């Protein structure tokens, strides 16, 4: 099966440096066209450039916002495609995707999974985690993840085992310029008291794990 | 650069129902060689991009028999026969002709279901936080359709603007339906001035606004 | 413009 994983993003300052990879797996990597994608937060889809096989002059195309200060790059023996950014600029801030150029059909076909980077002067701060207790048919109630950066949180509820009306609410960058989020379940009034409902929230870029028992 | 325009830029479609996609490119993308360099994407929500349609109306392998693209020169058209919950996201066209590619802005997809009311709650702001200096008061808006909503808040029969921000989910494939947030956020000293906190909620299957209220310390 | 070409060799 074709296999394509990027990596290397991250948290990054202003006129830093940065080189993403993408790792392959599945394909005579060599044989084929690589190419990088990225999309900034809410945005559309943009190409940044892609690189051809050896077999036809290996040689790459770039997007005008980056000509210049980035450049792709390829490893044949190690079937791992790369995209050197360097001056970045807050506006780089996106997941960048690398995909698998066909040949009967030319374009990206296969994509990755994209790797965040955010080029900011800010600091990695871990989120505080409140609950939303419930109180006076259905029930609802919550955890409030407020103050952390960068991007991303993840909110499980009992480690999984709820999934049934969870919603988690995508972030929202306050005027401080950190972020917070709110994640809320429906659950049968009968259940209160009876069931113990634990919100699980993990904030990779600081390693924070908090588990909040939310209690009526 | 090739500019790629599509319409219309958002779509809700009644499940079932056939949807179409129009994409117009600002110069030809019939190249020398024979070919047209017109490609059609799928973005699912939280989602990498998936090739839907190449060369015009060349359906990818795997993708189903219900999409199909057309057109020629300038004017191309996506067209999706019969709309499920799957088929929601975004849909972008793409040009490979020219450099840079580039894609149209994206047409996004919903389900067009029938008008559910939000279920309202409000939340006071924790003791855990108003121990730090700032005090949160949430107010969620469950499962509804349409995703338009408007949620106003008023601290002592004073209207606030400019201290709340929203959040809304993607549509629940299980139901069709939206939530959304809505946080107020003060400081404590300027939330122990004030006694009333409401949220009132206007909804196209809401009869009346829904208003949900609590007392600072009163519960 | 055969730039935009990635299985060809544009020269």
């Amino acid at each position: 099966e074709v296999q394509l994983v990027e990596s290397g993003g991250g948290l990054v300052q202003p006129g830093r440096s940065l080189r993403l990879s993408c790792t392959t797996s599945g394909f005579t990597f060599g044989d084929y066209a690589m190419s990088w994608f990225r999309q900034a937060p809410g945005k559309g889809l943009e190409w940044v450039g892609f690189i051809r096989s050896k077999g036809f002059g290996g040689t790459a195309e770039y997007a005008a916002f980056v000509k210049g200060r980035f450049t792709i790059s390829r490893d044949d023996s190690r079937s791992i495609a790369y995209l050197q950014m360097t001056s970045l600029k807050p506006e780089d801030t996106a997941v960048y995707y690398c995909s698998r150029v066909g040949v009967v059909i030319a374009t990206a076909v296969y994509w990755g999974q994209g790797t965040l980077v955010t080029v900011s002067s800010a600091s990695t701060k871990g989120p505080s985690v409140f609950p939303l207790a419930p109180s006076s048919g259905t029930a609802a109630l919550g955890c409030l993840v407020k103050d952390y950066f960068p991007e991303p949180v993840t909110v499980s509820w009992n480690s999984g085992a709820l999934t049934s009306g969870v919603h988690t609410f995508p972030a929202v960058l306050q005027s401080s310029g950190l972020y917070s989020l709110s994640s809320v379940v429906t659950v049968p009034s009968s259940s209160l008291g009876t069931q113990t409902y634990i919100c699980n929230v993990n904030h990779k870029p600081s390693n924070t794990k908090v588990d909040k028992k939310v209690e009526p | 650069d090739i500019l790629m325009t599509q319409t219309p830029l958002s779509l809700s479609v009644t499940p079932g129902q056939p949807a179409s996609i129009s994409c117009k490119s600002s110069q030809s993308l019939l190249d020398n060689d024979g070919k047209t360099y017109l490609y059609w994407y799928l973005q699912k929500p939280g989602q990498s991009p998936q090739l839907l349609i190449y060369e015009v109306s060349n359906r990818f392998s795997g993708v189903p028999e219900r999409f199909s693209g057309s057109g020629s020169g300038t004017d191309f058209t996506l067209k999706i026969r019969r709309v499920e919950a799957e088929d929601v996201g975004v849909y972008y066209c793409m040009q490979r002709i020219d450099l840079p590619w580039t894609f149209g802005q994206g047409t996004k997809v919903e389900i067009k279901r029938t008008v559910a009311a939000p279920s309202v709650f409000i939340f006071p702001p924790s003791d855990e936080q108003l121990k730090s200096g700032t005090a949160s008061v949430v107010c969620l808006l469950n499962n509804f359709y349409p995703r338009e909503a408007k949620v106003q808040w008023k601290v002592d029969n004073a209207l606030q603007s400019g201290n709340s921000q929203e959040s809304v989910t993607e549509q629940d494939s299980k139901d069709s339906t939206y939530s959304l947030s809505s946080t107020l956020t003060l400081s404590k000293a300027d939330y122990e001035k004030h006694k009333v906190y409401a949220c009132e909620v206007t909804h196209q299957g809401l009869s009346s606004p829904v208003t949900k209220s609590f007392n600072r310390g009163e519960c | 413009n055969p730039n935009a070409n990635p299985n060809a060799n544009p020269n």
